[PDB]
């Protein structure tokens, strides 16, 4: 009862999944071999872990990659005994940062087996609540295979919600030449089939890690730990009791005002170093004030350019409803946060009793209070415009089109995807432009 | 899994392949006897990429050695790792083919190509999941250029979908050791442009210049040059063998680097490179590595990148580093050297990171560059070819073997078209 | 494997062959008895020697002379044990400096026996790849019989290449009256049949021995020793391992531009006495520069008056590619040494690790480096013009024609030979003209 | 191989042959008994050239002795090397023919020439590979002239393809001994020029002058003159008998010396010729020998070469001399004497070298000169012939024995033709 199925695709998705399942094992006290020696803990494991007669707890997770390297790393790693062997799926060769290769030619062999594994897990579940998908748009395997799997799962389980946590290409930083083609190709599929997708930018988390943790040169481990913290904060409402709980469906109903507009931005607070944590008291009001600043947003754009349409605050730790009511009143008073006129009440609050869990040897300081905000705004249209410019500038000369055409993709798909992204940007700018009574 | 079949043609290719297998055996911890005596499980985790396993733990290379003259085969068999190779994979003739492309391609090579393809087919059907081929050859010779082009064409017929990579030593106007090099190189380029996915041009002049100015070697010999080329060859294929934070398959590299299907002629490079005295005073970090690779004088071909523009760049880093440093440094390189990168690609740079550095070094990096400056080598080769062909200088030797002047004119026209396309995309805006 | 058959005709040919086989025996450590008490020696003898069951090593050679005295001197000399009895072929009467006598009347009896012995040797050979022929143009035997043998061998073994090392009449020094007639009659077959002819002059070697070695009166033994060193330098690439090996076909392909232009000059260095060897350095650049001096050309022609067309540098001993590349660059930037415009790269480099061997009781100093430089150039047209002038002066009066027509030829042969040499010198001066565009 | 048959005719020819065989027998280390007692194998290697091998090591000269009277042959039998000859080869008449050419040729000659040809044939079939013949005779006498000419004609009929060498003692106007010397020489010259391949003219005046001025002999007898001739006889045939660095047999010499077939009359010479007293005060070297041979006073034919020109020259050196010295001296001589040497032959000199010096002579050289100055002797003989033939009174002796005056006129015309040819080639330009 009250469980969700998690899917990890590509290298980014798999590594983030290792970070997330390490965090969940730490939160529920499950030692990595699966045993559980140790009253929310007596039921919270049922959300993410399934139990067997021997007392072992197995993740409800599936790991897929068309190349074997990362899956072999986790097979040899610390958590090798945690995951059931059938969950870990391997292809034979990566998509080579090619959407067509990931989707059409190579993904067809593995998609049937992946769907069979998901079907087995869903049959095991009763009272299933959702679908968490972790991938990256820039990759070939991530983009193509996630597009294929989301369309298949939308056909199979269309009456159930699906959540996405995707890594977005930065405006300047990049690690692949053909990122725009893969990203614009997969925006249509995620827009059509995803119920709520959360956007991530590596450069934003680099800046956040610099500013708030003093790390001069962080790595993917820290960013994946932060992603794990955000998703754990989202799922804590189901996993644990609270004074004001929010379910995934009611959360989506609050946050999503229109069908296509389902791309909120995520932020977390208080992110602080262990050196600076002692100095500041970290009250609810200052946590709420810090959570709204531009510099803490994890997609590199200023919300001051855009307009906020709906906000969802998820507090965990010692919190009282007065404090958050006063904090939201104070935030509504400030004019830098411009909410849309047509939405009178733009905030939904949830409170949870359990404090955030701190990983051993992590950079983030222990704190008795924490908040995670999911906010729908028009600022992401700027990042979409930047990516569209980066796409069309090279598409005008047909920069790398023959590689995609060789794998069965048609040239018209690029134009159709560009038209779809143009329509989405026009919708996003249209809804927030103005209103008259 | 994801195997590579290695092929060696001519004296230069055989020597470079010997140094390559020496380096790879040192990396994986394999004796000349072939027994494994490494120190980590990662070496055995993907030993199958380059080696096949025998009964008693002996690992045999998946190498094919070809040369029409058996002196090079005797030298390789008598070498330090000569015991490691399979005796059946030594295919050779009885006459060194002169320096005649016609003799290497048509008359002499026709007999040996059947046996070579038989051994290649045996090795390839022995593979669990073949990824591609590798071939070492010198374009100036007869045996190397001619029979390598013939073998490449026939392998492309047999295995059209697989990757085929070449590491080609181009003639140079200052280390010319043979009179008839322009004919052989011109005839080889027409086959190379069509029947290969990736080709890596190498210059003996650039290698000697690196050895003199950077390494300060007093009397460099071919061993050091082959060691540098083997370092590059080991560098490009790390992601298949060892884990890393970002993995670059050969197909991934090809997709990133090749915008248009005929622009696959790359310029390699390697860093760090230093003298023994300077190694002490040197600071060894990612900014130093990036600056060293993007320096022109570290490039492996006698060309200035400053003349042309970089269509694409790839950097395969090895060791443990924070890839934020890689990203910010490489963005800084792109910004501060914007005029040398084409406008019609926003980010010209691909990055990969592998955890294991090479042989005691704290870190290393292999640089690949697809640039418009590569046309200069073909320009000078075409000039020499035209100067010789105006008077029909040495054509009777080739027509005695069976060639025709129509093929010479076609090869010249094909090289002209290649440099025309490169100049077109240089001038594009 | 990779064998070569040596042929020695006439007094000059056999007397050079004595020194040549002495040098080969010393280099391979074979006693004149034939035993080898002494791993490059394990197969390097296979090029020139054939191993019997009892360990004796037999030369692959044929010695022919219509006059039996020199062959009897060989039979009585030190090397009587070395040579096979049948390979030492002998007639009964000398050719008497008469081309017609050597070619038509006396040669017909013994040419069949010579061809049978060569057939037997070729049958014993498994990878044979060339013929070595040593003779003098001035002698009746060395002209007529070698013309007959050259055309017969061209008929029999037309695929296989042929190399001649010929002694030419000097500009002024001459030991017979009918040398122009004999030489002019020889050149037609030399041009048509042989693949490469190496011209040598007695006067040039005398001047070389006077200047360099400081021997006041040189004798044939030193001339033969120098020619032996030349041929040993040519064959060392086949016989020994090296960084850059050049076989006979590779050599001919590099050095022969056109079919009728196959007459190189040959030089050796460091040709130096034992006294001067201690003072001089004799490094790579020094010997390379010494090779191009007009003094060391071995044929009395000025290289300045001609133009170089293709050069082959065969280094032996301790040499590195860097040094020879730098020396070649120096020689190319020098302007006294002028190359044709249509040959952008006129240098073919070969290196081997066997330093030169010094004969006992010799004159050449022991040196750890040596270079043999062969070069196709247009300077030999001057020597051909001198000989044609002598032939015209003698033939205008029909000086000695009665002896020649007595032995079965016509004046049409003389006229045709003169016309052929006229055409050859016309072609040689033709190729030296700069291109029109 | 390459054997020579030696024939002697007349008193002068018999004495010269006796000294010739004495010199050669001493050279090959053969006693008068014929037993070999040499010291080197080179003497015995080609002893077959002149000597036949009998049983028990006895060596018989291959010599024919002819004379129309027996006294000279009895003297030769009683000589120091008289026993060495074969008794069967002594063919004699009964009257010495006076000095009559007709008596020597026709009447007395016809009887004895058959037996002489019989013994010559007997030796000739015994020879394995016959090279040629040698003849010693005096043109001034009757017996020598008639028998030599008849025998030369018949041997040329028998063996047309074999070389014949004659060593003819020509008359001179100063040492004339008989009155009919012009008639005998005039009758002999026609057969000499027609039926001989080499003819070496000797003159008694020249040998007497050499003996007086050069050797300082107070009372030179015929033995010294014959020894001087025998020195050249041994010199010309040295290359056949002994090894050397440049071999020049009789056919090689003939091909080098005869441009046109009738110009085979040569001038011999020899060096070093010095007196026993002066020989201490002179260095024996190749320049000294080369100057001495070309000295006109060293010529053995009583001609002045400055009055004519050299067509060709031959030098047969003996000893261990080096040959660029020979070439330098020969080229220097040709440069200095370029007025004397004909312009239409570029190189007039034929060099030969042999390794074995003659008896007691560290070095030796034999000079052979074809020069236009030889016509002076024929001019003198023709002048005396015309002076005596203008009166028919003396011709009755020759008219007896069957001759006629048409023979005399024809012989005079032939000598005129010979000197005309020599003068024509002197005047050629
Ligand atoms: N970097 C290296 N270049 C080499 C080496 N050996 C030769 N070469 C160069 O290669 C070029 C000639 O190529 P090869 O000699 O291998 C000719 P190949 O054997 O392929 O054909 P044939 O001439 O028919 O034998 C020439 O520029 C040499 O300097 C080597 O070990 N390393
Ligand atoms: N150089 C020499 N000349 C000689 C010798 N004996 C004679 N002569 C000269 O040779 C010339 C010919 O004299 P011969 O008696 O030999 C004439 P031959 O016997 O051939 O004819 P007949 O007079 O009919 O007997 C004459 O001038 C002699 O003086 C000699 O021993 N040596
Ligand atoms: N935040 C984060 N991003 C990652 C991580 N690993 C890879 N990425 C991102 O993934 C992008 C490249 O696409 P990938 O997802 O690695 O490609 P893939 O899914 O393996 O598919 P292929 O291209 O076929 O190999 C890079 O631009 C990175 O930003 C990670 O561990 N953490
Ligand atoms: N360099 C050199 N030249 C020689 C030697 N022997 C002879 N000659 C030359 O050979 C030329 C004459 O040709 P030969 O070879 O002697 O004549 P042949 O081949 O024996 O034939 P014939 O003329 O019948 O004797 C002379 O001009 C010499 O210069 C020698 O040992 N060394
Ligand atoms: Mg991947
Ligand atoms: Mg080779
Ligand atoms: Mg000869
Ligand atoms: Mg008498």
């Amino acid at each position: 009862m009250r469980e969700c199925i998690s899917i990890h695709v590509g290298q980014a998705g798999v590594q983030i999944g290792n970070a997330c399942w390490e965090l969940y094992c730490l939160e529920h006290g499950i030692q990595p071999d699966g045993q559980m020696p140790s009253g929310g803990g007596d039921d919270s494991f049922n959300t993410f872990f399934s139990e067997t007669g021997a007392g072992k707890h197995v993740p409800r997770a599936v790991f897929v990659d068309l190349e074997p390297t990362v899956i072999d790393e986790v097979r040899t790693g610390t958590y090798r005994q945690l995951f059931h062997p059938e969950q870990l799926i391997t292809g034979k060769e990566d998509a080579a940062n090619n959407y067509a290769r990931g989707h059409y030619t190579i993904g067809k062999e593995i998609i049937d087996l992946v769907l069979d594994r998901i079907r087995k897990l869903a049959d095991q579940c009763t009272g299933l609540q959702g679908f968490l998908v972790f991938h990256s748009f820039g990759g070939g395997t991530g983009s193509g295979f996630t597009s294929l799997l989301m369309e298949r799962l939308s056909v199979d389980y269309g009456k159930k919600s699906k959540l996405e946590f995707s890594i977005y290409p930065a405006p300047q930083v990049s690690t692949a030449v053909v990122e725009p083609y893969n990203s614009i190709l997969t925006t249509h599929t995620t827009l059509e089939h995803s119920d709520c997708a959360f956007m991530v930018d590596n450069e934003a988390i680099y800046d956040i890690c610099r500013r708030n943790l003093d790390i001069e040169r962080p790595t993917y481990t820290n960013l994946n730990r932060l992603i794990s913290q955000i998703v754990s904060s989202i799922t804590a409402s189901l996993r644990f009791d609270g004074a004001l709980n929010v379910d995934l469906t009611e959360f989506q109903t609050n946050l999503v005002p229109y069908p296509r507009i389902h791309f909120p931005l995520a932020t977390y607070a208080p992110v602080i170093s262990a050196e600076k944590a002692y100095h500041e008291q970290l009250s609810v009001a200052e946590i709420t004030n810090a959570c709204f600043e531009p510099a803490n947003q994890m997609v590199k754009c200023d919300p001051r350019h855009g307009k906020y349409m709906a906000c969802c605050l998820l507090y965990r730790g010692d919190v009282v409803p007065k404090d958050v009511n006063a904090a939201i009143a104070t935030i509504k008073t400030k004019r830098s946060i411009q909410f849309v006129d047509w939405c009178p009440t733009g905030f939904k609050v949830g409170i949870n009793y359990q404090p955030p869990t701190v990983v051993p040897g992590g950079d983030l300081a222990k704190v008795q209070r924490a908040v995670c905000m999911l906010s729908n705004t028009t600022a992401i249209a700027e990042a979409w415009a930047r990516l569209d410019h980066k796409f069309d500038l090279m598409y005008a000369k047909r920069a790398f089109v023959h590689w995609y055409v060789g794998e069965g993709m048609e040239e018209g798909e690029f134009s159709e995807a560009r038209e779809d992204m143009a329509a989405l940007e026009k919708d996003y700018e249209e809804v927030g432009v103005d209103s008259v009574e | 899994m994801r195997e590579i079949v290695h092929i060696q043609a001519g004296q230069c290719g055989n020597q470079i392949g010997a140094k390559f297998w020496e380096v790879i055996s040192d990396e994986h911890g394999i004796d000349p006897t072939g027994t494994y005596h490494g120190d980590s499980d990662l070496q055995l985790d993907r030993i199958s990429v380059y080696y096949n396993e025998a009964t008693g733990g002996k690992y045999v290379p998946r190498a094919i050695l070809v040369d029409l003259e058996p002196g090079t085969m005797d030298s390789v068999r008598s070498g330090p790792f000569g015991q490691i190779f399979r005796p059946d994979n030594f295919v050779f003739g009885q006459s060194g083919a002169g320096n005649n492309w016609a003799k290497g391609h048509y008359t002499e090579g026709a007999e040996l190509v059947d046996s070579v393809l038989d051994v290649v087919r045996k090795e390839a059907e022995s593979c669990d999941c073949l990824q591609g081929f590798q071939l070492t050859h010198s374009l100036g010779g007869g045996t190397g250029s001619g029979m390598g082009t013939l073998l490449i064409s026939k392998i492309r017929e047999e295995y059209p979908d697989r990757i085929m990579n070449t590491f080609s030593v181009v003639p140079s106007p200052k280390v010319s050791d043979t009179v008839v090099e322009p004919y052989n190189a011109t005839l080889s380029v027409h086959q190379l442009v069509e029947n290969t996915d990736e080709t890596y041009c190498i210059d003996n002049e650039a290698l000697y210049d690196i050895c003199f100015r950077t390494l300060k070697l007093t009397t460099p010999t071919y061993g050091d040059l082959n060691h540098l080329v083997s370092a590059t060859m080991s560098g490009v294929t790390t992601c298949l063998r060892f884990p890393g934070q970002l993995n670059a398959d050969l197909r991934k590299l090809a997709v990133n680097m090749v915008p248009f299907p005929r622009l696959h002629f790359f310029m390699p490079g390697f860093a760090p490179l230093t003298s023994r005295g300077s190694q002490q005073y040197r600071a060894l970090t990612v900014p130093e590595l990036t600056q060293q690779v993007f320096d022109a004088k570290n490039m492996m071909a006698a060309c200035d990148p400053r003349h042309g523009r970089y269509l694409t760049v790839a950097a395969v880093f090895r060791g443990r580093m924070s890839m934020k440093e890689v990203d910010e440094q490489m963005l800084n390189v792109q910004n501060k050297n914007s005029s040398y990168f084409v406008e019609w690609i926003p980010n010209n740079v691909k990055t990969a990171v592998c955890d294991i550095p090479p042989r005691g070094l704290k870190m290393a990096v292999t640089f690949i560059g697809n640039s418009t400056a590569i046309q200069e080598l073909f320009k000078r080769i075409s000039e020499q070819f035209t100067a010789m062909f105006r008077r029909k200088a040495f054509l009777h030797w080739y027509t005695g073997e069976g060639m025709d002047e129509m093929e010479f004119t076609e090869a010249e026209s094909n090289m002209n078209d290649l440099v025309s396309e490169y100049q077109q995309y240089q001038d594009a805006t």
